[PDB]
């Protein structure tokens, strides 16, 4: 029945009981019954998940539940100090106390807890196994041979915690060494109401806070937020609230007028939320604010069917439990202007998690960091219940130049293994990519990997010319007569892109000599459908 | 008509019934008042209110512009009308907000506009007329044009002898209509019928930058002081108080020479504190005991006076060359960071290259606070040479050509 | 009983034993702990203190994994929707995947045996792999896939597969399991491009004997049969397997029922429709077409499936 509300800890629940029942229920019955069936003590644990999440609060409580010494602190990259030789002597200078106090009190000293920090990084031969790197180890031996083996101790503890739990040696992971591993997650929307009540009771027991604030609005508008982050929002709101009270122009002050009845009000916990704090596993507000420039504009039929289409797909991978992982693929000829309309499906969907993986971030990498920024781009989005992935140009990550041909074959088999990959257990996930070239991956087999395919079609009659140009709404009525009689003839061949940069060419010239300038351009692209 | 029939997409034909947002039919097909939904898709329905002219020929509705491209209709293309019958009982507009902006941007100006007069005028001109939540229309009041998107409906309220949202309603004589200005609209509304909605705004104590001796980093400064140092001006007692902490970490990067270095040492000098200590990234690169050097006085000033010694400012230089060696780095992260730590330590860092700064400094609890300080535009180079040529401006020694 | 739990532990190396019987004494020793006040002892329970069977049971279901033993975890990310029955095709490879099991059990001749499945893409030649391999009921089950290998190299992928070899010569029996083989040498038509050495390793390791006493068997899957033949890696398994896929009206008016998704008025005129003709569509490709239609209106889930069948579907 252990309470784990007053404690702080909201959210993890069952993974604190599990790990006390599984490692530690040994530690408090009295030495008697223990000695009598036999049983000796855990002597490792593993926790392993993304940063701020509630790990470091945990190890502590726990540490300071059984009444023993505050814990240590040690750095993973750190005591890979200067050199060898000392990378034995700092692992030497922390295990001196625990044998000290054995020596003096017998078996009946206190736990002598060591948190240590980044565990993969001392202790990694796997990272070798990978595109370039390598490095020998040494550290680990040494740590293995204190936490097991001669002059074991029984009063010892040691929890390890990592961000990456796939670069961990297995000689860790064995029976007498490192036994329990355990998995801290995001919080999920229970955890967010607990969480808030615990980091705002202080304020709400003087009399603080306001009556018009709502935690369950606040709970429910924040979504895929770390644990931490709430804190931070919780502390930017006060700022704001106490600023609003300094009246100072000279040599600071505060003013006691004004001052009385200072109270945080629902309008600074909102002010809060759109401008200080920014989540990380989450929405991002700066890479569909630059791709959708100029809008959408309804020219036609294959808008509206492109767009139902997308629609179908976002609500089936939502509404499903037999296909977890959906994709589809955008093509056409070049100019059509096909990257605004993945950003405006994706940003219609309102998942939690949207994040463009464009190859416009990414000049002079060579082949094997590419594949890292994709494999590291692709796992953040295994770790919420709904995510929206887009890749744009998926024949510049390769790069195709037709001499040769050549290309880069690594990234494509990874390409080709990603993409038939099912998320962890019951979350779902959907992929566009954009292309224009739709002959050249058919040849490599990409096409059977995509459950659908898409085709975004070019202007092509002399209607729907008129009614792009009518909606844009540039030449009156005039030319546009004018315009709508050379223009007789259905081979008008022209992407929509192209047709932007033709109207504002044609716009500097003087009043008088638009229409022809605009006509001689249109003549001069040519059609060659 | 009621069951639905096939009718092809026209334009208005004159600006009166444009203005008037109605459906232009024909008197030989509907009349006037009569309210139909037109269908584009199995998914795309909007609801129109009818009004008769004698130029539509049967067969076509004609639509205006904005109402074509509010409902996406383009001209000459097919669609389906069925008469709708309104449930007056519920779809019934009690109040509804609506955006108004200027429809040209040729035509903007600074005149206030009573929105009482307007909210009288648009019940007037749409009464009895369906409305829908994002329709697009025009609204011509004192022979001005705006443009209306249509915000929010709610249900009217039953008679005496007799709030909820609705997608759809009707707007009938005792309707109430609340305008609010687009975002960033320079359109000036007046009098109570308003929405008024300006509350996502701070007020911040007003500053005398001209004295201060720093022009055009207006907001940049206001923003630092309410992130940073609104805390630590408080008495102890309320932060005690309330239970809440103070920040430790500040990042400011800009092209070379726009005021990086006056904007913290100016703040330096308005809470009384301690003259900065300056020190430079790239020439320590024995520097353990050299990174241990600089607090020393902070460390003895805390022992000596606890939680009651003064603000100690560091403006450690360019850390793009320290911090990408390692051994400093992680020196300067637990003497910020970890279970031993001073309470009385403000870190400022400076630097040019934003991308090389590694990830780890910059996360909650570490370096909390981000700005980018760029070029000034006319106004800060105006402000700039003011406060540059005024000692000349005072003993009578500029010309009047200048 | 102690006998039960010894027969019930397979391929229990030594300290697991160790490991079971702590956490089942720590299991069992948790209900007496009633102290919410800084922990120290709860009385009245101090005694009758017991490790029931109960407590044995699941601490071996939930808290002891085996290294050289059964991954039951592992399967639920391969065999998904199960296995239905649409055809003769089904029932004949379950049939000789069953007697390939029962020649690597009671044979003293043949300690080897390896088998490979084909067959056109989408037929599902992986979910039929795993069936088979999951009612062998041999200690040692292991399944080698390509999507935990992403971004290596040539040696650490020699190095893995030689690894997952090595752990099966320790063992009484095994079944080895591989799949995508053409997506492991890194094949692509243009070139063509590959990397030998991983051809030569798997030839080698595939024409390999265990030691004495021990019985091994391999299954592989594959979806390009003539490119293999070119490199002459046929040679090197025992037998081939065909995988067909759905052609006829009555053999997909039969799995639309198994299924269990459309009703009878709208069967009937999917039979009337599709019952004239022929069909060609893999079996993972109906799923996926079938809740493509499902999200419609419901007076428009017939006309949507018909139209999206006479693009791929029928299209050989
Ligand atoms: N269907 C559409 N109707 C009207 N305007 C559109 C449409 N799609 C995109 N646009 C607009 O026209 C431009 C589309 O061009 P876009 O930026 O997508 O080029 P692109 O397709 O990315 O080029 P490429 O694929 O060759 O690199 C954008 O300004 C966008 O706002
Ligand atoms: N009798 C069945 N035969 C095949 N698949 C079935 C059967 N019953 C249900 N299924 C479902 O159909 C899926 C088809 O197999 P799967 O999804 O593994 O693709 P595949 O065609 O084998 O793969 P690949 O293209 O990589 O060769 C099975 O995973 C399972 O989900
Ligand atoms: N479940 C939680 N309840 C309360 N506070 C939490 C929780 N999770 C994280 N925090 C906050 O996060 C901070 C500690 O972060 P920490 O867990 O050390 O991050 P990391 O584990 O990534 O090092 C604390 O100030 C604490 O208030
Ligand atoms: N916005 C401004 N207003 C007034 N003076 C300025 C402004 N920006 C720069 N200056 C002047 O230019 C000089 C800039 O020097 P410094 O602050 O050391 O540049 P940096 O910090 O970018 O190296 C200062 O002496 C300051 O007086
Ligand atoms: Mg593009
Ligand atoms: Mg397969």
């Amino acid at each position: 029945d252990w309470n784990f509300e007053k404690m702080g800890i909201g959210g993890l629940d069952k993974e604190f009981s599990d790990i006390f029942r599984r490692a530690f229920a040994s530690r408090v019955f009295p030495p008697e019954i223990v000695e009598q069936m036999g049983c000796k003590h855990v002597k490792g644990i593993l926790l392993y998940g993304p940063p701020g999440c509630g790990k470091t609060l945990l190890a502590r409580q726990i540490g300071k539940m059984l009444n023993a010494r505050e814990p240590k602190v040690v750095n993973g990259p750190e005591i890979l100090n200067k050199y060898v030789g000392e990378s034995e002597a700092n692992i030497r200078k922390l295990f001196a106390d625990a044998e000290e106090e054995q020596r003096r009190l017998g078996a009946n000293s206190g736990l002598h807890i060591i948190i240590f920090d980044e565990i993969d990084a001392i202790c990694k031969q796997r990272g070798s196994m990978a595109g370039s790197t390598g490095v020998h180890d040494t550290v680990v031996n040494q740590l293995l041979s204190k936490i097991d083996g001669v002059e074991q101790l029984n009063n010892i503890l040691v929890i390890g915690m990592t961000n990456r739990p796939d670069l961990i040696d297995e000689a860790l992971l064995r029976p007498g060494r490192l036994e329990v591993k355990m998995e801290i997650g995001l919080p999920d929307e229970k955890g967010r109401l607990q969480i808030l009540h615990i980091h705002t009771a202080r304020m709400r027991g003087h009399q603080l806070l306001s009556a018009d604030v709502d935690i369950k609005e606040l709970a429910v508008e924040t979504k895929n937020f770390s644990g931490a982050e709430l804190e931070g929002l919780v502390r930017a709101a006060q700022s704001t609230a106490m600023n609003r009270h300094i009246k100072a122009s000279t040599k600071v002050e505060v003013d006691m007028e004004k001052a009385e009845s200072l109270q945080v009000t629902r309008g600074d916990f909102l002010a809060s939320l759109e401008n200080d704090i920014k989540p990380a596993f989450g929405t991002n507000q700066e890479d569909y604010a630059s791709y959708i420039m100029n809008g959408i504009i309804k020219w036609g039929d294959p808008v509206t069917r492109v767009l139902d289409d997308g629609e179908l797909l976002v609500q089936q991978t939502k509404n499903s439990d037999r296909t977890p992982l959906v994709s589809v693929l955008l093509e056409g000829p070049p100019h059509s202007g096909k990257t605004a309309l993945a950003a405006k499906i994706a940003e219609e969907s309102n998942f939690p998690f949207i994040k463009i993986c464009s190859p416009d971030k990414m000049i002079g990498f060579s082949e094997t960091a590419k594949c890292q920024a994709m494999k590291k781009i692709f796992d953040d989005a295994y770790k919420s219940q709904l995510s929206c992935v887009v890749v744009d140009d998926i024949e510049r990550l390769l790069d195709y130049v037709p001499i040769g041909p050549r290309f880069s074959n690594l990234v494509l088999q990874a390409l080709l293994v990603l993409l038939k990959k099912a998320p962890p257990q019951g979350r779902k996930l959907l992929i566009i990519g954009t292309t224009s070239r739709k002959d050249v991956l058919q040849e490599m087999e990409m096409l059977n990997a995509f459950s659908t395919t898409i085709h975004v079609p070019n202007i092509a009659t002399g209607e729907q010319l008129l009614e792009a140009l009518e909606l844009l709404g540039n030449f009156k009525d005039k030319e546009r007569t004018t315009i709508a009689q050379q223009v007789k003839g259905k081979k008008v061949w022209i992407g929509i892109k192209k047709l932007l940069m033709l109207i504002e060419m044609s716009l500097q010239m003087d009043p008088e000599y638009r229409v022809r300038k605009f006509l001689a351009l249109l003549r001069e692209e040519g059609a060659s459908p | 008509n009621m069951a639905g029939r096939s009718m092809q997409a026209a334009r208005c034909p004159t600006d009166e019934l444009s203005l008037s947002n109605c459906a232009v039919v024909s008197e030989k097909d509907y009349q006037s008042g009569q309210h139909v939904i037109v269908r584009t898709s199995p998914n795309h329905k909007y609801i129109f209110t009818l009004r008769t002219h004698p130029s539509v020929v049967p067969g076509s509705v004609a639509f205006s512009l904005p109402q074509r491209k509010w409902a996406g209709l383009s001209i000459g293309q097919e669609i389906e009308v069925a008469l709708y019958s309104f449930d007056k009982a519920k779809q019934c507009i009690g109040t509804m907000t609506i955006e108004i902006d200027f429809l040209q941007k040729k035509n903007i100006d600074s005149n206030p506009y009573d929105t009482d007069k307007m909210a009288a005028e648009f019940i007037q001109q749409f009464n009895n007329q369906a409305f829908s939540v994002g329709q697009q229309l025009v609204f011509s009041f004192n022979d001005k044009l705006f443009g209306l998107l249509v915000k929010d409906i709610e249900a009217m309220d039953p008679s005496i002898l007799k709030r909820q949202k609705i997608e759809v309603g009707l707007v009938v004589g005792n309707s109430q209509v609340a305008f609010e200005k687009a975002e960033n609209s320079s359109l000036n509304l007046i009098g109570k019928a308003k929405t008024k909605e300006n509350r996502q705004s701070i007020i911040n104590p007003d500053w005398n930058f001209e004295k201060m001796g720093i022009g055009g980093l207006d907001k940049e400064f206001s923003d630092i002081f309410r992130r940073a140092f609104a805390s630590r001006v408080f008495p102890p007692e309320i932060v005690e108080q309330m239970g809440c902490k103070h920040v430790k970490g500040i990042l400011l990067y800009g092209p070379p020479g726009c005021g990086k270095t006056l904007l913290a040492r100016q703040i330096g000098k308005m809470l009384n504190a301690r003259e900065p200590k300056v020190v430079n990234g790239p020439e320590i690169l024995e520097s353990e005991a050299n990174i241990r050097k600089l607090f020393a006085d902070a460390e003895e000033e805390q022992r000596r006076l606890g939680a009651n010694s003064g603000l100690h400012i560091i403006i450690f230089d360019e850390i793009d060359a320290i911090c990408k060696h390692d051994t400093v780095v992680n020196q300067l992260l637990s003497k910020i960071d970890g279970v031993e730590q001073l309470n009385n330590i403000l870190v400022i860092g400076m630097t040019n290259r934003p991308d090389l700064i590694d990830e780890a400094l910059l996360r909650p609890g570490r370096l909390e606070v981000k700005m980018e300080i760029g070029l000034p535009d006319e106004k800060g180079r105006l402000q700039i040479l003011h406060i540059h040529t005024a000692r000349m401006r005072g003993h009578q020694l500029l010309s009047a050509d200048v």
